[PDB]
């Protein structure tokens, strides 16, 4: 009724719901693909590809379960999903996969057919997923030499360089019970879970702590990928952001709803009342584009993402946009933070309350690990709320103005201009 | 007959002259800093197009 969370060892967490036809469990360790190093990057998207492997899946087929797997930057998760009476089904499937097993799913013929298929993985990616690839560029630029730069998916070069000695380095480090957090989402009880966790003993690796690295950290930056040969041209941008638990994680995620994110496709985008897209429109500047507020442990990246076909125009579309930022410190209308404030919470709750266990997994584990707790709708809502234009005013007038920017992009970039002109447009001339 | 005031406002005119030859090169490092310390690197790419 409003989120368990229990400990005797294995800190044990869940959420109820009552009309869920199925829920699941798992576990969420506290170090993700920013955990890792330059030469070993991957290793968490390689461990999460041997885990579905078609040996321990088609192992759970039989029992009924379905297993669900993501790496995100400072967070790493091991996710199975089935009935909710079948929980124990899923409780004990985990048991024998992390503590059980070791080499049954560490095979010289299964580790050569995972790791000879995430490698055809990240190399269709970067190949093709050009929106993504510029995003994750961005990562790699505005924090260079530093943790979060380290792409999720790792680099197809310390992906050819890693064997199975590899993936455990990182396991019987990082894969410990104090960086874990285990899961109940769906449709199941607090009472069930921690029941049938108490119920199992053993205990792998106690006291361990899992180590740490230099915090991370945010310079201008940029890093271009020019390919004439691509029909259109992504771009990503962005200023040292904010991170998970700042005083203006909401503040930050106003601003980015005002500018939001356009589709000059669907007619319902080009109605929506944004000011930017008074400009854009005019000569159809752009395919595309999107805001954010990219919140991570130790930093952020406030920008915004965009694809366009329109080569010769990109220098304005780029110039709009930061100029439409300047507002945002100086002549923001409190008509248009309402506007904010309404589609914010439109969209968090679309995020927080999908009927889909698997996410609410995730997100619980990854915020009950980095804060301790979860934070309520009604929480999140009443911060929003309280939010002033002067809110918006000085959080723009410190992160925004006049500060140093993170661009990447590839495709027909040509057009896209230079760094003193796109660092210059964070301001505007004054008397 | 001008000579001694030629001479004053010459003073003054180089004085401010120079300083802003020194200042004016200063700020063009500056603007220029992103191309001069710019770094390209190559990849050949699969023969595909």
């Amino acid at each position: 009724a409003e989120v368990t969370q229990l400990s005797n060892g294995i800190v044990v967490a869940t959420e109820h719901n009552p009309s869920a036809h199925t829920a699941s469990v798992g576990v969420v360790f506290g170090s993700g693909a920013a955990n890792e190093n330059p030469y070993n990057n991957g290793v968490s998207n390689l461990w999460k590809n041997i885990f579905l492997s078609k040996e321990n899946s088609a192992v759970a087929a039989k029992e009924g379960l379905a297993l669900s797997s993501n790496i995100s930057r400072d967070f790493q998760s091991y996710i199975v999903s089935s009935l909710p009476g079948s929980t124990d089904k899923s409780l004990d499937f985990l048991n024998q996969s992390f503590i059980q097993q070791k080499a049954n799913l560490l095979s010289s013929s299964n580790f050569e057919a995972t790791k000879k298929s995430v490698l055809k993985q990240v190399q269709d990616f970067e190949d093709n997923d050009h929106p993504n690839r510029v995003l994750e560029h961005l990562h790699s630029t505005a924090f260079q030499n530093t943790p979060l730069s380290l792409p999720t998916r790792g680099t197809l070069e310390s992906l050819e360089n890693l064997v199975v000695a590899d993936l455990e380095s990182f396991a019987n480090n990082h894969f410990l019970n104090s960086n874990a957090v285990v899961v109940g989402t769906g449709n199941i009880k607090h009472e069930d879970l921690v029941n049938s966790i108490e119920s199992k003993n053993l205990s792998l690796q106690t006291g361990t702590k899992p180590v740490l690295k230099k915090k991370a950290a945010f310079l201008g930056s940029e890093v271009r990928l020019r390919d004439d040969t691509l029909p259109k041209a992504w771009i990503s941008l962005a200023v040292e952001g904010e991170p998970v638990n700042s005083p203006n994680y909401f503040v930050a995620k106003l601003a980015a709803q005002i500018f939001g994110s356009y589709n000059a496709f669907e007619p319902a985008s080009r109605l929506q009342g944004i000011k930017l897209l008074d400009n854009i429109q005019e000569y159809q500047l752009c395919d595309n584009f999107n805001h954010f507020s990219l919140s991570y442990k130790d930093s952020g990246l406030w920008g915004f993402s965009t694809a366009t076909r329109n080569v010769t125009m990109i220098d304005d579309l780029i110039h709009f946009t930061l100029k439409q930022w300047n507002r945002l410190t100086i002549s923001v209308t409190d008509t248009e933070v309402e506007r904010a404030k309404s589609l914010l919470k439109l969209q968090l709750g679309q995020l927080y309350e999908s009927g889909n266990p698997v996410n609410d997994a995730n997100l619980l584990g990854a915020e009950v690990l980095i804060k301790g707790s979860k934070l309520s709708l009604g929480e999140a809502f009443k911060k929003i709320d309280a939010i002033t234009v002067k809110d918006v005013k000085a959080w723009a007038g410190k992160r925004l103005w006049d500060q140093d920017i993170a661009i990447a992009g590839t495709g027909q970039i040509e057009g896209l201009l230079d760094y003193m002109r796109i660092r210059s447009d964070m301001s505007m001339m004054r008397w | 007959p001008e000579h001694d005031e030629r001479k004053r406002l010459g003073l003054k005119t180089v004085i401010i002259l120079s300083s802003l030859y020194l200042l004016s090169i200063w700020v063009k490092k500056f603007k220029w800093a992103g191309i001069k310390t710019r770094k390209f690197v190559f990849n050949p790419p699969k023969p595909r197009k």
